[PDB]
């Protein structure tokens, strides 16, 4: 889709399989801020999406946290934290047509910087000018989008790139995405270091009387240390005692 | 979207010219019309523009006092009037939709306004007859009101080589021009020659017949 | 805004590239986009929109148009020319409220020198008759269409008294015809016998003088 | 996976580019290299390893050779084209067990239309002895190969009985040449007066008959 | 690297065909073996690969059932083994040793398999004769088996202008073929034009001269 009007597809109850991002020979820039790129098959996020656009390459700098420029203020912005991955491939092979592929467009003027995973699909006529506009399009009044206007013969500056921007979410709450990691038997009393459905520490998993209402996934005590869980699997709930340390 | 004006209107100094351009293929109220004059052989000047839904017209310095815009959106249609002709007005006026950002952006065929006193007269055709491998001979047409006059040769039999030059403007406010055609010298004695002139103002057909 | 057109003729072969150039008094940039616009106009047709803004290009528009440029100099150059590419090619700012066009160039396919095929024609008798008489010196086939025409009545030079027409280029032969029509008086052409027409012109070495006498 | 080849008949001038392009149902990438292979084959002549992998080049390839693209699309690219880059062309995939090649194109250099030279062979005497008649339709230099030929036999068009072969296009003319035999039984062949060949072509305002009376 | 193959190998329907590929220039046991059909005129298919080293043989699906391969390291040589032949399996079979990532990378000339019931027949070689500038002959050869036969004009005096068409296989099951050649109206009475047709297979050396 245009970067104005960006698809955006929500991921969450699956079992995330990141090789086609190794595999694919394509990619030009495979950013990743938060995250390490090889490690996305070792975490569990409780939902992600993928938002999906074509932009310019020259562009491409710009989908970015803390970035200026027209596609950042006007048509995609990245919030600063953005904990994910920016993953952009050229495709004029696909995406130029002889004459003028002008189908994919562009915001070029917004009364100010959206929000960060802000969509504007409004095709109002912008009024750069004192005189207001009333629907018409004038001197100062413009038509807010405008072609890219890809042909095949442009520079790899401004030759069209596909651009898909996956952002995670990592939380101690219960996630939904995982990589698949082969999940194991459990032990009980024994000092295991356990991962929990992202869930990870050091300690002796006792049988729990602990009354977990059906939501409830996993316990905290006093001073916000994880001190039960429910497995996945089985859905037991299971005290986490650190197994014993001392001076000596 | 298509822009169709009026036919090549012709007027007398100090008169009026109401001008018209029907609009199609777009909803006609969200996009302001703009008019563009061009003397013949000459650059583009921009005359002024008015937004269909709101009148609101903005012309040009120039063009301010002898010009007013109106439109119709009930018909989709725009009109200029030009008001105090002089011989200066004589032009091509077109009318231009907005879009791109450019104020004349899509522009429609365009109408032909001739300014001048005089009335139609019938052309005069002059045998320009050889002088006694390739010899050149043609027909003069002179004192002709207005433009445009056919030109042929042997009702078209007689094509390659042959150059009608566009006509001119006289002090006297009529309208001359020059047939001509290269032939070879062996055919100066045996194929008859004849241009056919063709004026429809004037309804003047007239069929002269060069002799060296 | 007053725009300068550099060069406003500009002849060059197939398959060259031609540059038309526009530079404007003032800035044309605003809003951060640019608004110098390319007009294209062949004979007889309204003008067309090759380039809106800097350089994005219009509706139907081949790839061999490019806009380049910014702030107060813009250029538009056609590297693959075509015989279609013969128009007259318009620069245009849309920035400020009076639209202004660029001078205008026409854009000729070039070709090599020709020697202008020169000829006269004095007055027809039927002419003669009316009391008027005009003698033609008519130029078949001359490239480049720059050519000086001069009438001499008696070894004396005219001045105010012809008007010449000029056919437009060639589709095919690509070279220019000049017609050059000497008006006069029965009574004052009778009264002189030698008229020459003289004519000036690249391919030519020398000038080519073109002469009859009245009678 | 099923690879299709976009254009699979190209002609091309020399000194002209010629792109090939190679289309993949399924994606050809893996471990981060592609495994798309473009061969060439002359005639009589095994096929040769042209570009392996996307991009890189074969063993004792030139530099004109050039292979592009990835995921699903590929394009073999021959900017300076040669006489000895008539060949046919095939677009293969490494990266799953079935091997699976392209359509196939074959590549041969283009030039102007001309028109084709027909003749008409009545059969022999010595074959209309041994009961069997087949009657030649020549056409001598013709491009492109692109021509139909139909027979008529008493007015009567003719169907499922024509065999037809084509030359393939000359080293030096780079021309075709077609030749299409009717064959008959000597009793079916007597029963017929008029024999015709009627050819369409390209470089051919009008088709061409060519026609013979028995006897 | 050298693959060298069997030549031109003809068998009946029903019977089996073994091929051979001695390889020369590398190990043989450290790269795997590739085989490759081509009918005639077509595409390329893929029939499958073994590992010199261990006999583990791989096919595609629509081969599997009539395709054996083997390999012998001792005389570093590859077979593959076709049961069940139809007139399908006529083509041409390509060995290729891999290389570059590519399956068949390195491949070896090609042998032609011919699966056919039919027997050697001598072809019989039929004056076209001029029909009554440049005029057209030549001579048609028909009902010949097999593939191929040389056909010259007049010992190769008569070069420049001749198409020798490639044979089509007929519906009887044997080859026709044309040779033609345009000659100057001048030569049509006194240059004598012979063609030479030469069937090895079937032994037939024809001289036939074609006269107007
Ligand atoms: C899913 O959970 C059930 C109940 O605990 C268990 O029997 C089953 O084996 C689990 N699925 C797999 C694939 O192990």
């Amino acid at each position: 889709a245009s970067v104005y009007a960006w698809n955006r597809k929500r991921i969450s109850n699956c079992v995330a399989d990141y090789s086609v991002l190794y595999n694919s020979a394509s990619f030009s820039t495979f950013k990743c801020y938060g995250v390490s790129p090889t490690k996305l098959n070792d975490l569990c996020f409780t939902n992600v999406y993928a938002d999906s656009f074509v932009i310019r390459g020259d562009e491409v700098r710009q989908i970015a946290p803390g970035q200026t420029g027209k596609i950042a203020d006007y048509n995609y912005k990245l919030p600063d934290d953005f904990t994910g991955c920016v993953i952009a491939w050229n495709s004029n092979n696909l995406d130029s047509k002889v004459g003028g592929n002008y189908n994919y467009l562009y915001r070029l003027f917004r009364k100010s910087n959206l929000k960060p995973f802000e969509r504007d699909i409004s095709t109002e006529i912008y009024q750069a000018g004192s005189t207001p506009c009333n629907g018409v399009e004038g001197f100062n009044c413009y038509f807010p989008l405008q072609s890219y206007g890809f042909q095949p013969t442009n520079g790899v500056g401004y030759q069209p790139y596909r651009v898909v921007v996956l952002s995670f979410e990592l939380l101690h709450a219960p996630a939904t995405v995982c990589g698949p990691k082969k999940s194991t038997n459990l032990v009980k009393n024994k000092c295991v270091n356990f991962n929990f459905n992202g869930l990870t520490g050091t300690g002796v998993l006792t049988e729990s009387n602990k009354k977990f209402l059906p939501f409830q996934q996993f316990g905290r005590d006093i001073a916000d240390t994880t001190d039960a869980v429910r497995d996945p699997q089985t859905l037991e709930i299971l005290d986490i005692t650190p197994c014993s340390f001392g001076g000596v | 979207v298509q822009l169709q004006q009026s036919a090549a209107e012709l007027a007398r100094p100090g008169a009026s010219v109401k001008m018209s351009c029907k609009a199609s293929g777009y909803t006609f109220t969200s996009y302001t019309m703009h008019w563009v004059k061009q003397r013949p052989g000459q650059g583009l000047e921009w005359i002024g523009y008015i937004n269909p839904t709101s009148g609101y017209t903005e012309y040009n310095q120039n063009f301010k006092d002898k010009t007013t815009l109106t439109a119709d959106k009930s018909s989709s249609t725009a009109y200029m009037q030009l008001n105090s002709l002089t011989s200066e007005d004589s032009a091509v006026y077109y009318c231009a939709r907005e879009g791109h950002r450019v104020g004349p952006a899509y522009w429609g065929q365009g109408t032909l306004v001739t300014v001048s006193a005089a009335s139609t007269k019938g052309p005069s055709v002059f045998p320009l007859a050889p002088s006694s491998g390739t010899a050149a001979l043609g027909c003069l047409v002179k004192d002709y009101f207005p433009e445009p006059v056919t030109v042929s040769w042997n009702s078209g039999a007689l094509t390659s080589g042959v150059h009608t030059f566009p006509a001119v403007l006289q002090s006297s406010g009529l309208y001359s021009l020059s047939s001509v055609v290269t032939v070879p010298s062996s055919s100066l004695g045996t194929q008859t020659y004849i241009c056919n002139v063709n004026h429809k103002p004037s309804n003047t057909k007239v069929d002269k017949k060069v002799e060296p | 805004i007053v725009l300068t057109q550099s060069p406003a003729s500009l002849a060059v072969s197939l398959g060259q590239r031609a540059t038309i150039s526009c530079r404007a008094s003032e800035s044309v940039d605003n809003y951060g986009i640019s608004f110098m616009n390319w007009f294209q106009q062949t004979p007889g047709q309204p003008p067309k929109l090759l380039i809106y803004g800097s350089s994005n290009q219009g509706s139907g528009v081949p790839a061999r148009f490019s806009g380049s440029g910014s702030g107060t100099d813009f250029s538009l150059n056609i590297h693959p020319m075509e015989e279609d590419d013969t128009a007259m090619y318009f620069c245009q700012q849309s920035k400020e409220v009076p639209y202004t066009f660029g001078g205008g160039t026409k854009l000729e396919i070039k070709r090599t020198v020709a020697a202008p095929s020169v000829f006269i024609f004095p007055p027809s008798d039927e002419q003669l008759k009316s009391g008027t008489a005009s003698v033609v010196c008519l130029l078949n086939n001359f490239y480049p269409r720059e050519a000086k025409v001069q009438w001499k009545v008696d070894n004396a030079l005219q001045s105010g008294n012809s008007q010449e027409s000029v056919t437009e280029q060639d589709s095919k032969d690509s070279t220019y015809s000049l017609s050059s029509t000497l008006t006069l008086s029965k009574a004052d052409y009778e009264k002189h016998k030698v008229y020459a027409c003289e004519v000036t012109h690249q391919g030519l070495s020398s000038p080519v003088t073109k002469s009859f006498n009245r009678g």
